[PDB]
RNA sequence: AGUGCAGAAGAGGAAAGUGGAAUUCCAUGUGUAGCGGUGAAAUGCGCGAGAUAUGGAGGAACACCAGUGGCGAAGGCGACUUUCUGGUCUGUAACUGACGCUGAUGUGCGAAAGCGUGGGGAUCAAACAGGAUUAGAUACCCUGGUAGUCCACGCCGUAAACGAUGAGUGCUAAGUGUUAGGGGGUGCCCCUUAGUGCUGCAGCUAACGCAUUAAGCACUCCGCCUGGGGAGUACGACCGCAAGGUUGAA
């Protein structure tokens, strides 16, 4: 897996100094940072079929993240719909 | 956080040295990419279950050696099915 | 109870072993279920080298 | 026939193989329950292999065995009839192996009968 | 609440096969009268197969830690030398001060076979070659026998998805079997912040069952159902490599 070096590491990084880690920037980041590295065994050894319950289970956590941040203000969900990345 | 307790299984009908040879290889194959070789004892010289090729048995030791990359044990590994001098190859993980 | 037992043993292993190199069943022992999970694995990750037999 | 013998003895629920041999595959003597008549639901049975090992030691006439040190295989219900039997000489079944057909679970089973 | 989380489980999943049920093949260490066959025998390997295994690596599965245990939404599921991998969260929640529920847009994807590489036999199983039958057999019976039985690539979907249980809010005795892992803790007593299966208070449904861990009572959506056939047969509209679907008055 990615090893827990890498969960603590790049978690917090990915969000500013609002007092803590665990952020809707930040949860979602490491989700899907992991998403991204857990593609490779989903492609290299393409014949991955069960964390591909444990991705999109997290999929559906950082979509309904995703979908409403607009009013928390025009910042986050601009400029982290652009400092996430994933689509839309 | 990953033991490559690199034990195996040498030749029977043989000498001294050549488990000599094949343990200071497998204490060996691993110190480069990473050594923390520990001890080297010499386990039991003893027979298996069924036979091996007219025989049944072979040499034994115990080598503590660790390897956090995960490469230097598939060497011992990898070129042990091949040669039926290398007859068994079971490491373990001291996670 | 006991502490950790790995593949460094296989006679350790005789204390719950058969005649024929197979342990016997935990239902009829009954000890620390996931101590001895490991401890007779370990026999198992010898079962690799069989140094114990399957049959005579 | 040398002067000892050695019981590779064998019965399938038909054909028990009464086989006292010696110890290399040197061919010393057989039995069958296909050599003494029975073959009407007394082929296995105690009632039907009570003389099923003197068509083997006295058709033997010049070693008369003396041990088994057995391998009591391919068991049935004739074997114990091929055994107590093999004692009409000296015969002296001895020693066993607790070693069977007792494979893993790794063939393929033949039909079954209603 | 979600990422922090000790991490931690269980056959959650990806791990070559070093070794082993190593198989019906056979000169064989060994040989010939049997490996073997049965409601009823021929089937069937002997004019130089045999019995089990001396070389016995291999087609391959962990055979033994294997339990009803438990990862996960149903189909599942077994040593690992382990190549990797998430969530799940069991204790409270550090951050933000609603951080929204069934979810027809989409995507869709889901059992051997039906499906994709040539491997395609370890050779059993279909057909059955074949015997045999009480008055009555190509047959569940019987050695052997051509898809398949040994699969890393195109897409799927009919099954008793018999799971015939659809998902928000708690719930009127809790114990109880207990689960890796734990709130107080320390082979000694445990409670759900928890999990399962429940004997079953209590009360409803409809004769029945659920039950501190609820078809009962209260806010829920895709909805179906509202006496039977026939009826999916005129005919039919749109997906589609394929089983095919998926529609639809009489």
């Amino acid at each position: 897996a990615i090893s827990q070096e890498r969960k603590n590491e790049i978690i917090k990084e990915y969000r500013v100094h609002e007092t803590d880690t665990g952020s809707p920037e930040v949860q979602i980041a490491v989700l899907t940072a992991e998403i991204n590295a857990v593609n490779e065994h989903l492609r290299t050894h393409k014949k991955d079929h069960h964390s591909r319950r444990g991705l999109l289970k997290m999929v559906g956590r950082r979509r309904h993240l995703l979908n409403y941040l607009r009013s928390k203000d025009i910042q986050r969900y601009r400029e982290l719909i652009k400092s996430l990345g994933i689509r839309r | 956080m990953r033991t490559y307790e690199v034990m195996y299984i040498v030749r029977p009908n043989i000498e001294e040295d050549a488990k000599k040879a094949l343990v200071e290889r497998f204490n060996g194959i691993l110190a480069t990419e990473g050594a923390e070789v520990l001890e080297a004892k010499d386990w039991g010289k003893r027979r298996l279950a069924y036979e091996i090729n007219d025989f049944k048995d072979g040499f034994y030791n115990i080598v503590r050696v660790k390897s956090d990359n995960n490469k230097a044990t598939d060497e011992f590994q990898r070129l042990a099915k091949i040669s039926d001098d290398i007859i068994r190859y079971m490491v373990i993980r001291e996670d | 109870g006991i502490t950790h037992i790995d593949y460094k043993d296989t006679e350790l292993l005789k204390r719950f072993i058969s005649e024929r190199g197979k342990i016997l069943p935990r239902r009829v022992t009954g000890t620390s279920a996931k101590y001895q999970r490991m401890l007779t694995t370990a026999i198992k990750r010898s079962r690799h080298m069989a140094l114990l037999p399957y049959v005579k | 026939n040398i002067e000892n013998g050695v019981a590779h003895i064998r019965s399938t629920f038909n054909n028990t193989i009464v086989t006292i041999t010696d110890e290399f595959g040197n061919a010393l003597s057989w039995s069958s329950a296909g050599a003494l008549g029975f073959k009407g639901s007394k082929k296995s049975t105690p009632f039907a292999a009570q003389m099923a090992s003197e068509t083997a030691s006295k058709s033997a006439m010049e070693h008369g065995l003396k041990t088994v040190e057995v391998t009591v295989k391919g068991p049935g219900p004739g074997r114990e009839s091929a055994i107590r039997a093999l004692q009409s000489a000296g015969l002296e079944v001895t020693a066993i192996r607790d070693v069977t057909p007792v494979p893993h679970n790794g063939c393929r089973p033949p039909k079954r009968r209603r």
